[PDB]
């Protein structure tokens, strides 16, 4: 970390990711259409 | 109330219960109570009802409103807190959240209202209720409408209870040849009728019963009836009778060219002057069609059409209906060889939408009121020079300027400032830019406001504060860079003659201040010239605009003004001592816009923005231009010199009284000076040095500035613990800027020393109070009050220094987190 001794640390904030012993995963917002059942709460179609 | 949030469903029946509740409020036989309660109950409606679903009740509005009779008090209320409500609704592009956006029929409408109520109000007479109530409905709608917003229904001729009365088509006489265009379009609307039915699958039969699905007139023209064949042209005949009547002159160049064989019309597109044909003819259709329905609301004896408003009121679907077929008939006649000439009163403005725009339109009026506003003046100037005439032929237009005009300039240039400031370049604002013309109408504005005031604040008399705030706001909405790169040479004479007549007031009052017209100049300079200078100086300080406004005239205007106003320094009048903070103030705004180091000449040779480079030298002969920068005027001693003397002055440790001129008008100007030449001189930032370029003007570097800061602060320590002084804050605040670039050595060099003195300080009057409760009743109760004065005082030079402080820490305290430093931690602990 580049910044967090002269804005945090003495602030009293942790990094996120202090204290694990792997990489945190993550997700992405892939952008590949894909076909998914009907929301029963969407707001413009209903399926009956 | 508050659950017609949310009724878009029954937009049908909210609009019929704002109808009738407002129908309710413009009763008669009401008693004053009953009128409250109806009009509560309206105000609390309007206000939970969707801005979209108050359309209708808007379109009343502004046909009743203008009159501004005694009725119209209370709509113009409502009005006021619906557009103060809704302004987001029509002035953002996006729209309100949750709301939408505005239509184009609602903006014509607030458009409509706005010039209405305007009108109404400058051609009536004083009225102080209706002035008060008036004033923040014009203001309200001002601010929700955008300034650009083109109005596409335009019409310069803005010709207009309501009037149905249609042209007298039945007195005018037909020409035969548009008899011959009543026939082929009576057979040519008979076939586009037949064509309809049969996309209704009604054929040809004995009755137009809708379950047959027929109709008993289709059958080729020949056949037609000649009393349907006259029923079809009829309208025809009074469409273009009515034509006729308006002198509109149509010109047959050429011939015109059961299973329906209608020719299409689509082929034919409409022109302008073609669409403004058919709007006026629809309109008439419409006006025709209101005097029907007025003849059968004088048969039931009473009631009133929905649809009677005019066709611009009338919103666009509405129109589309009678749209399409005025349009076809004059497509019709167009494709028959008939062309309809009127001389349209808009073809001189053909398009123009830079002036068609509200802003636009909006400042020609403030312009139109600024030349009258002249006239008013020099007749108020020649009555109270030579003969006591009270007739005032002018007085509702004094009290139209002073009590609407001024507050609507007020609110509106400061709600739409950015718009008249932002570029194609650079879009300060949400969306939209003022244009060039518009930019110079401001600043036409704001000089011919200027030279209103100018000598004249005792006339306004109590205005006067108006139309200097008004001044102020004009001067911080001056697009200056623009207006005088490409601009009219009028509104760029108009902008110096501004400069020129600032430095000849500034240099008037000043040899009156070293010793009718003294009080005149000295009450004006003091009162509108300075502050209002100040506040132009500082606009364009901010926006970079002195590289391209303060040069040639407006530079040697610039040069005079500073020039006397420094040399109003070697005077002790107590005239002076009080005028001494706003000099100071508009000096510092001079030199930050400045393009020239004026106090660096033997650099010049190396600026562009100077006068002596901009200038030949067979110019500034013409005028009276010194040979040298130097001698510009010498009168103000060189950077070196200056801060020799500072430094010098604060090693001494002189006080206030020994240098009052030093601290309020030349450390405050050097404070604004070393920041902006430190950008242009040496030590500074090279992006554009590769770029060939000359070598800086100008030898300002850090070391200046830390020289600087650091002298200050002595001077305050210097003036530590003195009973008043009330400069303090106006140096610390003046200081302020250039803080960001303090060295290090800073810290140890004068910060601890000062603040270890204000610890001591605090802790010698800390032990004071306690020595205090110490003490009893009469020895308590006195020495509280010197405590207090002392507390006072430590507070004032707390005050003073702190601010400095902690733009110091905020800039050195990462290096001090990175690097622990003794000296933090002991300036910590103090």
């Amino acid at each position: 970390l580049r910044f967090f001794a002269i804005c945090g640390l003495q602030e009293g904030f942790e990094p996120f990711a202090i204290n694990m012993q792997r990489p945190v995963t993550t997700w992405f917002s892939k952008s590949l259409p894909q076909f998914e059942p009907v929301p029963l709460e969407h707001p413009h179609y209903e399926v009956a | 109330a508050p659950l017609f949030a949310g009724t878009e469903h029954r937009a049908i029946m909210v609009d019929s219960m704002l109808h009738t509740v407002y129908r309710l409020s413009r009763g008669r036989s009401l008693t004053k109570a009953q009128r409250d309660v109806i009009e509560d109950c309206l105000m609390a409606l309007c206000r939970y009802i969707r801005p979209s679903m108050l359309q209708h009740l808007l379109r009343r509005l502004v046909f009743d409103v203008p009159i501004l009779n005694e009725f119209a008090k209370m709509p113009l209320k409502l009005l006021t807190n619906h557009y103060e409500r809704c302004w987001k609704y029509y002035c953002l592009p996006t729209g309100w959240a949750n709301f939408g956006v505005t239509s184009e029929e609602e903006l014509h409408l607030t458009r409509k209202l706005f010039w209405g109520i305007f009108d109404s109000l400058a051609h009536k007479k004083y009225d102080q209720e209706l002035y008060r109530i008036a004033m923040p409905c014009l203001c309200a709608i001002a601010g929700a409408l955008p300034p650009d917003y083109v109005d596409a229904s335009y019409s310069s001729k803005t010709e207009k209870n309501f009037d149905p009365r249609p042209v007298e088509t039945l007195n005018v006489i037909i020409p035969e040849k548009l008899d011959s265009f009543i026939n082929k379009f009576a057979e040519y609307t008979h076939e586009k009728w037949a064509f309809d039915k049969i996309q209704n699958n009604w054929s040809y039969g004995e009755n137009i019963d809708e379950e047959l699905k027929t109709h008993p007139m289709l059958r080729p023209y020949k056949t037609f009836s000649e009393k349907d064949k006259e029923i079809y042209r009829w309208p025809i005949k009074e469409s273009l009778k009515a034509m006729i009547a308006w002198e509109w002159t149509v010109e047959k160049a050429r011939e015109g060219e059961y299973n329906p064989q209608p020719p299409d019309l689509s082929v034919v597109t409409l022109s302008r002057e073609l669409q403004a044909m058919a709007e006026q003819l629809a309109e008439n259709y419409h006006n025709t069609w209101g005097r029907k329905k007025k003849q059968e609301l004088e048969a039931k004896g009473g009631g009133s059409h929905p649809l009677l408003v005019p066709y611009d009121t009338l919103t666009a679907k509405e129109k589309a209906r009678d749209r399409e077929k005025a349009q076809e008939l004059l497509k019709f006649l167009q494709m028959n060889g008939y062309a309809v000439t009127r001389g349209l009163k808009d073809m001189e403005l053909d398009t123009s939408s830079i002036e068609k725009r509200f802003a636009f339109g909006f400042l020609q009026q403030l312009l139109r009121w600024m030349d009258i506003s002249q006239e008013f003046i020099a007749h108020l100037e020649a009555v109270v020079s030579s003969g006591r005439v009270e007739k005032s032929p002018h007085e509702q237009e004094i009290k139209f300027f002073a009590k609407i005009l001024l507050p609507l300039i007020n609110q509106y240039f400061t709600n739409h400032c950015l718009y008249f400031l932002s570029t194609p370049a650079k879009v300060l604002g949400s969306g939209g830019h003022a244009s060039n013309k518009e930019k110079e109408m401001i600043t036409s504005l704001f000089c011919k406001l200027a030279a209103l005031v100018r000598h004249r604040v005792s006339l306004f008399g109590t205005d006067a504060p108006a139309v200097v705030n008004c001044l102020h706001i004009l001067a911080r909405s001056l697009d200056a860079r623009t207006v005088m790169k490409s601009g009219p040479e009028i509104v760029k004479a108009g902008l110096r003659s501004f400069f020129e007549s600032a430095s000849e007031d500034i240099e008037k009052m000043v040899e009156n201040l070293r010793l009718k017209g003294v009080g005149q100049n000295l009450t004006y300079t003091t009162v509108a010239l300075l502050p209002v200078l100040t506040t132009l100086f500082q606009h364009i300080a901010q926006h970079q605009f002195g590289d391209d406004v303060i040069l040639d005239d407006v530079q040697v205007s610039c040069y005079r003004t500073l020039c006397s106003i420094y040399s109003l320094g070697t005077t002790r009048n107590p005239y002076v001592e009080k005028l001494r903070p706003a000099l100071g103030e508009c000096l510092a705004r001079l030199a930050a816009a400045m393009p020239v180091a004026f106090l660096e000449p033997e650099l010049n040779e190396y600026n562009a923005c100077s006068v002596y480079t901009t200038k030949s030298p067979r110019e500034r002969a013409i005028l009276g231009l010194p040979n040298s920068v130097e001698e510009m005027c010498p009168d103000i001693p060189v950077l070196e010199r200056l801060m020799a003397e500072i430094g010098g002055l604060a090693e001494s440790g002189a006080r206030y009284t020994e240098m009052p001129h030093v601290i309020e008008i030349t450390l405050p100007m050097l404070c604004s000076y070393l920041p902006r030449w430190w950008e242009r001189g040496p030590e500074a930032p090279p992006p554009a040095l590769p770029a060939g370029a000359p070598p800086p003007c100008t030898a300002v570097t850090s070391d200046h500035l830390n020289s600087l800061l650091g002298n200050i602060l002595r001077i305050i320590v210097n003036n530590l613990g003195i009973d008043e002084a009330s400069w303090m804050k106006r140096l610390a605040v003046f200081a302020q800027p250039i803080v960001s670039r303090a060295r290090p050595e800073l810290l140890r060099s004068h910060f601890i020393p000062t603040i270890g003195r204000l610890r001591k300080r605090a802790g010698k009057v800390v032990a004071e109070e306690e020595q205090l409760r110490l003490e009893a009743k009469a020895e308590a109760e006195e020495g509280e009050l010197l405590v207090r004065d002392e507390f006072s005082v430590l507070c004032r030079d707390l005050y003073a220094l702190y601010p400095l402080l902690i733009r110091y820490v905020d800039n050195n305290r990462a290096h001090w987190l990175t690097e622990p430093n003794p000296n933090a931690e002991e300036l910590f602990r103090m």
